[PDB]
């Protein structure tokens, strides 16, 4: 019949296409039932501490304290050498600067040599 | 000028506008044809491309094959 | 399918509070109470300023200012065309000579 | 565009002329007494007319006549008519000449071949 | 720029609106008619009729909202609320 | 002195006055939308006057007026280069310039900020006509960078709007890479050849290489 | 120089069909404003002649000259042929913005 | 985010969050102004394949 | 948006749904009024064709099957409405709306300006301030032990009070603002 | 000031394309129930437009008759 | 001219009472050759990656 679309990360899969959204089943329903009762409870405790007519300054938002702490604080308690680690610390942290080290090292040894050369166009070159 | 709102009917126009647009389409439409009447060579060329085949062999210096 | 009593009663109150409150969000006849402390001729007023002001001062400094240290102004040089007559020296540049002219 | 590019890539290239190497044959080869070209405009007169290296061609005194009637009829911009067409004739003259270099390239080239498909077939046979 | 809108007007144009529906007679409709219970249509004519007004007044409904407009007055009152109309 | 230096240099600086008034009880009456518009209207005349000098003997000048510093053997001044390209392109900018805020004193009428666009129209403006003007490299990069930051403050006109702020840091972006190019260019032209300014630049470039001229193409 | 003008023309012509449709920028709700809006038609009318290279007005004098040049000159062949087919197309798509903004039925809200 | 719902009334109307729901780890780079993931009307890899 | 939402939606909130957004996308393909109409019957034909069917496994089955069509049709450049969520004009007065607890920092030569306005004010914030605690009793009384099962929030049942948490919806700023 | 809705008995889809799309849907055994609605569009100063050829030929009328006039003049000036 | 022709008589189609399902070529042209979906959203992606995971 028609194409079928393929879903990617940078281009996710819509709703409507899911094929588990026409198959429900009666813990589906429940487990939705849950979901809206956890969104109604913290809604209404934002919204009482919102519309409190004596309330001045920031709504203190826990969910953005752990987000915060889990970027940053907590990275390095929860870290342990592993192989897929350290694999991909000495590539990202290593990898490039003997990279890089070897590119500058051969543009300047050229460079050097055809200076010593004598055949290397270095008229005008007065700022250095 | 006031122009007031219509609904489901076509907006009140003004004189002022009406002979505004039609002059300028005018003046274009001028313009084109006395352009055209006096500068036609802009559009249809002014000196003929000249045929490479009607030139002769004596005048492109061209010896006969056996010599 | 539709509102429920109880959603339909909210929000006849709340619209009727929030035409209230837009009601109120309307102004006095005194509201802004301030505290209290020809057409050629104006744009003469600023033709004098904003032109004649800046002019004088631009062409002061670069007559006076600029131009009295060199190539601080540099000119093309005019062109010259044969049958021409140099005003410097008084000298007459000399015209072509016969074209192979053609019809 | 033109039918010369089909003959060439669609065809003999060995018979077509090649516009980066053109003339590859000598300029008095078939010419018995061939004249050069004139130049009216001195180099002291093109240089004091400031032309453009690219507009410093044979046809160069028509511009410089050009040049000088618009300065000289400045406010008028539409008094210059006969000598624009003066400029534009010579241009048109040199185009041509052009045009006749090129065709002389094509037949001369297409000649050599012929003598040398008969030096081929003489030898062989 | 625009001029503003006013009840009375939000008003009219509904009702214009629904006169020029076929399916509803336009001398029996009045603006508390409910589109189901008294007027005798169906969902899909209630979809239809909310995107008829969206058309009209050049704004959307969202589907969450528009499920509910059931009466003439009840799309008069929508709208002027999101409008903010308050004469 | 001829009228040619004073009269170009005159319309940049009547372009620059109505930003000093921008403090100013006009800037907060709403007189402030025509009074830019005139002011452009003035400039756009003493911008044809140069016009009608440089069309009937083709007269072209370089002004060299301030000197910034010099860097041992490389001298940055601030120098206008008045060709024809600048004496065609300044008058031409400046009559659509004045049509567009016409149209937008219209237009804008009821932006409670149409005085602070004014006042953005004419910074543009005036960044516009630095980079056309501009005889060295450096003043260029200038002009540069100006219209490219007012483009970006004028995408994002309306601050509430996620796909204007995504829309001003997207041309921000990709001028960037842009300026790369530039930045590029510009050391090319320091290191080979000791100078920023066109006119030692095209002298002492004979034959120019891949390499600046792939930086200006990048830039462009 | 050319462009400069007839673009930014165009872009105001634009700019009233906008305001005067309450920020509608979309020629699917355009249409009628051929006899609705008489000066703006006729002004975006003429530039997108102009812009077309109408053979006299301000784009005859420079996009023609270019077009000749490119087809005068030791070019690419590709590049050549993709210039010609995009003049084809600047021609189909100011079509495009004249038929559905101001020809035809309205489409705009009542 | 750009996925989230937009007539929703939420606690945050321009990142679309709520007050006290979990937050994605890496929602610095899927707010509205970033990276975006929602479907598209062409498969993501035809469109490769027809850009390339 | 003024309406809370419920778990989920039901097969028949769903079909309209799908009503709606193939309409709207068959409109934005059928540029002009008269082809619209003319599609659009053709489309309600095709909707009124299965409506009614009481197996509702074939049901949901059809529904699937019409939205993988809808996604392969789609308009890739659909219409919207300018204040839409996709729309041009969408969320540019959003810059322009202040609120009025930004009002109340004003100086007092600021608020003599508008000596009218400031006693209305006040009235709406003794107002605010006279129902705060019937509001959290009604809201503390009427839920369920286990907590909000819903978005939803009740009226008020009594002559003098007011709907709990009514102060942001009634006095949220305006549509065009500034 | 206080404009007024113009009556909605004179909106009719006679003599416009809602009629020939109602015919092609009493064939196909069907109806659609909103054409005057947009019938209202088909009528008035909306009734007739121009063609794309005839839209730009807007000025060529008096263009051409002005054109004509001046050549006259033109050739008239040059003759004596 | 030819641009013209061609491009009225296209849209000229457009007023049959014909629905046809687009082409491969006008979602190409339409969706702006995909250049704006696939560079930016990958490139973007990759690097704001890249400058959390990885730095
Ligand atoms: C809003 C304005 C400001 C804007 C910027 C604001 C932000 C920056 C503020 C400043 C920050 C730095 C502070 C520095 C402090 C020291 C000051 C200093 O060193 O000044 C230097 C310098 C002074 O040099 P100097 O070494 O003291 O003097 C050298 C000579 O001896 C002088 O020669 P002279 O002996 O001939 O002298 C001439 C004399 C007299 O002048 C004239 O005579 C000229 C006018 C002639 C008019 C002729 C006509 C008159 C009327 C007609 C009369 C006859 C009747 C006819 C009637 C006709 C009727 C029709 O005038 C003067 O001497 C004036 C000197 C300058 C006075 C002002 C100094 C102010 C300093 C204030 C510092 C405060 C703190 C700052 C920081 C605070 C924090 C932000 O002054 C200036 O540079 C001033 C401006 C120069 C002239 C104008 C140049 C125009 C250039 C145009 C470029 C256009 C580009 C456009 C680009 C964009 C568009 C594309
Ligand atoms: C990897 C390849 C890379 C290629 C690189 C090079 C690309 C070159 C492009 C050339 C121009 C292509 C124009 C069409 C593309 C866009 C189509 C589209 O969506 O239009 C909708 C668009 C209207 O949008 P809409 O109202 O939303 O319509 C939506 C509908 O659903 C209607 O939507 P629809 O999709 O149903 O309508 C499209 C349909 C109908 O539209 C057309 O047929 C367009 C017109 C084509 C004209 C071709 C030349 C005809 C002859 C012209 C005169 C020269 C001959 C000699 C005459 C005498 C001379 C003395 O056409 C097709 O489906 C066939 C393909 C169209 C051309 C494809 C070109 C190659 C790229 C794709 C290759 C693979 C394609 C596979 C098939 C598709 C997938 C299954 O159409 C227009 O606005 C008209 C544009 C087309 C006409 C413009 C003027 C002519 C163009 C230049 C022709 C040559 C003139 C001379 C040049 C200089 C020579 C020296
Ligand atoms: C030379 C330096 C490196 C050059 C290449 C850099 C590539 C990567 C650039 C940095 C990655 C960006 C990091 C985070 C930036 C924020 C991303 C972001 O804001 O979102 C994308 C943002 C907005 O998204 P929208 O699509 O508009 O959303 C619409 C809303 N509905 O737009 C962007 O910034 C996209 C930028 C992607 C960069 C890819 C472009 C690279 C092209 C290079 C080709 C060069 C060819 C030049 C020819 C030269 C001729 C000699
Ligand atoms: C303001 C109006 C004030 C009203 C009185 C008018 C004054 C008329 C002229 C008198 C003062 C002018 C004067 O004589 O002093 C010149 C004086 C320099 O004195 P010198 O001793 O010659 O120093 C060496 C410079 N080559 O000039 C100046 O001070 C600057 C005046 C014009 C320059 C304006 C500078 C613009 C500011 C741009 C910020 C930096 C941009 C970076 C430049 C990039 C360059 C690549
Ligand atoms: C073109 C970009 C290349 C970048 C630099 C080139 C380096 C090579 C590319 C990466 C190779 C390994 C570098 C570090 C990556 C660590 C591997 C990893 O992350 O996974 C480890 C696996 O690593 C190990 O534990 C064993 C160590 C070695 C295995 C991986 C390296 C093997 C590389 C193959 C060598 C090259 C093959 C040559 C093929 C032809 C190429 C010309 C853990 O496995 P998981 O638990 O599944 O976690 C992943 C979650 N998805
Ligand atoms: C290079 C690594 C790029 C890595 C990704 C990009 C990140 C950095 C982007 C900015 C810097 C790269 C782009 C600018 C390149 C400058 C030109 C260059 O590479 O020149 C090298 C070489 C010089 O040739 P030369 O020996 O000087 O010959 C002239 C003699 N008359 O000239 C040549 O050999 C010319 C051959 C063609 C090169 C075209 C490159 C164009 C790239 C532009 C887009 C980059 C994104
Ligand atoms: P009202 O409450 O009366 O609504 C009645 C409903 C429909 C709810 C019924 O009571 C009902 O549930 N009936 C049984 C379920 C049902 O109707 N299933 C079929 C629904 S989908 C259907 O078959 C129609 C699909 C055809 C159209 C597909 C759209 C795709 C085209 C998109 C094109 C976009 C660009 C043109």
């Amino acid at each position: 019949s028609f194409p079928k679309y393929k879903p990617s990360r940078l281009a996710t899969l819509p709703a409507t296409l899911d094929p588990a959204e026409y198959d429900i089943s009666p813990e589906t329903r429940k487990a939705q039932a849950e979901r809206l009762a956890i969104r109604s409870r913290l809604k209404r405790e934002y919204l009482l501490q919102y519309n409190d007519p004596n309330r001045l300054g920031v709504i203190e938002d826990p969910a953005l304290i752990r987000w915060t702490y889990a970027r940053s604080a907590n990275i390095y308690p929860n870290f342990r050498p592993t192989p897929k680690t350290s694999l991909l610390g000495a590539l990202f942290g290593i990898g490039p600067l003997f990279f890089w080290y070897y590119v500058f090292k051969t543009d300047r040894d050229k460079k050097e040599k055809l200076i010593q050369e004598g055949k290397l166009d270095q008229t005008f070159n007065i700022s250095y | 000028v006031h122009i007031e709102p219509r609904y489901r009917q076509f907006p009140q126009l003004t004189r002022s506008q009406l002979i505004q647009a039609e002059f300028f389409s005018a003046t274009m439409w001028f313009w084109i044809l006395w352009r055209f009447w006096h500068d036609s060579d802009a559009v249809l060329g002014h000196f003929p491309y000249p045929d490479p085949s009607q030139w002769t062999d004596e005048e492109l210096g061209i010896l006969p094959d056996d010599e | 399918s539709g509102y429920t009593p109880d959603e339909k009663l909210r929000l006849q109150q709340l619209r009727e509070l929030r035409r209230r409150w837009l009601k109120d969000q309307e102004l006095s006849p005194r509201e802004p109470v301030l505290p209290p402390r020809y057409k050629t001729y104006r744009h003469s007023i600023f033709a004098v300023t904003h032109v004649l002001i800046p002019v004088w001062i631009i062409h002061y400094y670069l007559k006076y200012h600029v131009t009295a240290k060199p190539y601080t102004v540099v000119e093309r040089k005019p062109r010259i065309f044969p049958g021409d007559t140099i005003l410097e020296t008084g000298e007459v540049i000399p015209l072509m000579k016969e074209f192979p002219d053609q019809h | 565009m033109g039918a010369h590019l089909a003959r060439r890539y669609l065809g003999d290239a060995s018979k077509e002329p090649d516009p980066l190497r053109m003339p590859t044959f000598p300029p008095d080869y078939g010419f018995p007494e061939r004249k050069e070209r004139e130049m009216v405009a001195t180099q002291q007169e093109m240089n004091d007319a400031q032309l453009m290296l690219q507009q410093r061609d044979y046809c160069a005194h028509y511009l410089i006549q050009l040049l000088k009637c618009k300065r000289d009829s400045f406010p008028n911009f539409l008094a210059c008519k006969h000598e624009q067409h003066d400029w534009d004739y010579c241009e048109h003259l040199d185009y041509v000449k052009r045009m006749k270099e090129f065709e002389r390239e094509r037949r001369l080239l297409q000649r050599k071949k012929r003598r040398e498909q008969r030096e081929a077939e003489m030898a062989r046979g | 720029d625009a001029p503003p809108l006013t009840l009375e007007a939000i008003k009219d144009r509904v009702l214009y609106v629904l006169k020029l529906y076929d399916k509803i007679d336009p001398e029996k409709l009045s603006v508390n008619s409910h589109f189901m219970k008294d007027l005798g249509l169906d969902s899909l004519d209630q979809v239809e009729i909310i995107m008829a007004m969206e058309d009209e007044f050049g704004f959307e409904i969202p589907d969450i909202d528009a499920e509910k407009l059931m009466c003439p007055q009840e799309i008069v009152d929508y709208i002027a609320d999101k409008k903010d109309v308050y004469e | 002195m001829n009228p040619f230096a004073s009269l170009t240099l005159t319309t940049l600086t009547i372009l620059t006055i109505p930003i000093m008034m921008s403090n100013s009880n006009i800037y907060k009456t709403n007189l402030y939308p025509n009074y830019v518009k005139t002011t452009v209207s003035y400039a756009f005349t003493l911008s044809l006057v140069p016009l009608l000098m440089f069309m009937h003997t083709g007269q072209e000048m370089i002004i060299s007026n301030w000197h910034w510093m010099t860097l041992q053997t490389v001298e940055l001044s601030l120098s206008f280069k008045m060709d024809y390209f600048s004496v065609m392109f300044i008058p031409v900018a400046l009559f659509v310039t004045w049509s567009i805020m016409e149209f937008s004193m219209w237009y804008m009428h009821s932006d409670p900020f149409i005085n602070r666009f004014f006042k953005y129209l004419l910074l543009f403006l005036i960044t516009m006509m630095i980079l056309v003007t501009a005889n060295n490299l450096f003043q260029l990069f200038i002009g540069w960078e100006g219209v490219g930051i007012m483009s970006f403050l004028l995408i994002g006109w309306w601050h509430g709007r996620t796909d204007a702020n995504t829309a001003a840091l997207q041309a921000i972006l990709y001028n960037r890479i842009g300026d790369i190019g530039f930045v590029l260019s510009m050391a090319w032209f320091l290191t080979h050849s000791n100078a920023w300014d066109l006119q030692q630049i095209f002298m002492l470039n004979n034959e120019c290489p891949n390499m600046p001229l792939i930086g200006l193409l990048l830039a462009a | 120089c050319m462009h400069a003008f007839f673009k930014a023309m165009l872009f105001m012509c634009s700019g009233s069909i906008i305001h005067s449709l309450n920020d509608e920028q979309d020629i699917r709700k355009m249409g009628g404003l051929y006899k609705a809006m008489p000066f703006t038609t006729t002004a975006l009318i003429i530039g997108s002649l102009a812009l077309t290279g109408m053979p006299y007005l301000t784009g005859f004098y420079s996009k023609d000259l270019i077009i000749e040049a490119v087809n005068m000159s030791y070019t690419n062949a590709w590049a050549l042929l993709m210039t010609l087919i995009a003049t084809s197309l600047t021609a189909a798509y100011s079509t495009r913005i004249i038929f559905f903004a101001f020809l035809g039925k309205p489409r705009f809200p009542p | 985010q750009q996925e989230r719902d937009p007539w929703y009334d939420w606690d945050h109307p321009d990142l679309r969050l709520n007050w006290g729901e979990p937050i994605h780890w890496d929602l610095d780079m899927y707010i509205r102004n970033r990276v975006d993931t929602s479907p598209t009307p062409v498969s993501w890899n035809t469109m490769c394949k027809h850009l390339f | 948006a003024f309406s809370a939402p419920a778990a989920y939606l039901t097969h028949q909130q769903k079909v309209l749904r799908l009503y709606k957004r193939a309409l709207r996308h068959l409109e934005s393909w059928c540029v002009h009024r008269d082809k619209y109409r003319y599609f659009a019957c053709l489309m309600r034909a095709r909707f009124d064709e299965h409506k009614n069917e009481k197996d509702m496994v074939k049901a949901t089955q059809l529904l699937r099957q019409a939205e993988e069509e809808f996604w392969y049709g789609q308009h890739p450049q659909p219409y919207i409405f300018p204040e839409s969520p996709g729309g041009t004009s969408y969320e540019r007065y959003e810059c322009y709306k202040v609120p009025e607890w930004c009002l109340d920092d004003w100086h007092p030569s600021e608020k003599a300006m508008y000596p009218d306005y400031f006693a209305k004010r006040e009235q709406w914030k003794r107002l605010r301030r006279e129902s705060w605690e019937r509001e959290v009793k009604q809201l503390q009384e009427e839920t369920p032990p286990g907590g909000p099962r819903t978005e939803a929030l009740p009226p008020a049942r009594k002559e003098g009070d007011l709907p709990p948490l009514w102060w942001h919806i009634v006095t949220r700023p305006r549509e065009r603002p500034m | 000031s206080k404009m007024e809705l113009p009556d909605y008995k004179q909106w009719k889809i006679e003599g416009t394309p809602l009629e020939t799309v109602q015919e092609k849907l009493a064939a196909r055994g069907l109806r659609d129930p909103w054409g005057r609605n947009e019938a209202w569009r088909y009528s008035g100063g909306f009734a007739n437009n121009v063609s794309f050829v005839g839209a730009l030929l807007k000025g060529f009328k008096w263009g051409f008759a002005a054109f004509v006039v001046a050549v006259g003049a033109e050739y008239y000036l040059e003759s004596q | 001219i030819m641009g013209f022709m061609l491009a009225l008589e296209l849209n000229n189609t457009t007023y049959y009472l014909k629905f046809k399902y687009p082409s491969q070529t006008y979602k190409f042209s339409n969706m702006l050759g995909y250049y704006p979906s696939i560079m930016h959203r990958l490139p973007t992606y990759h690097n704001l990656s890249m400058s959390q995971k990885s730095a």
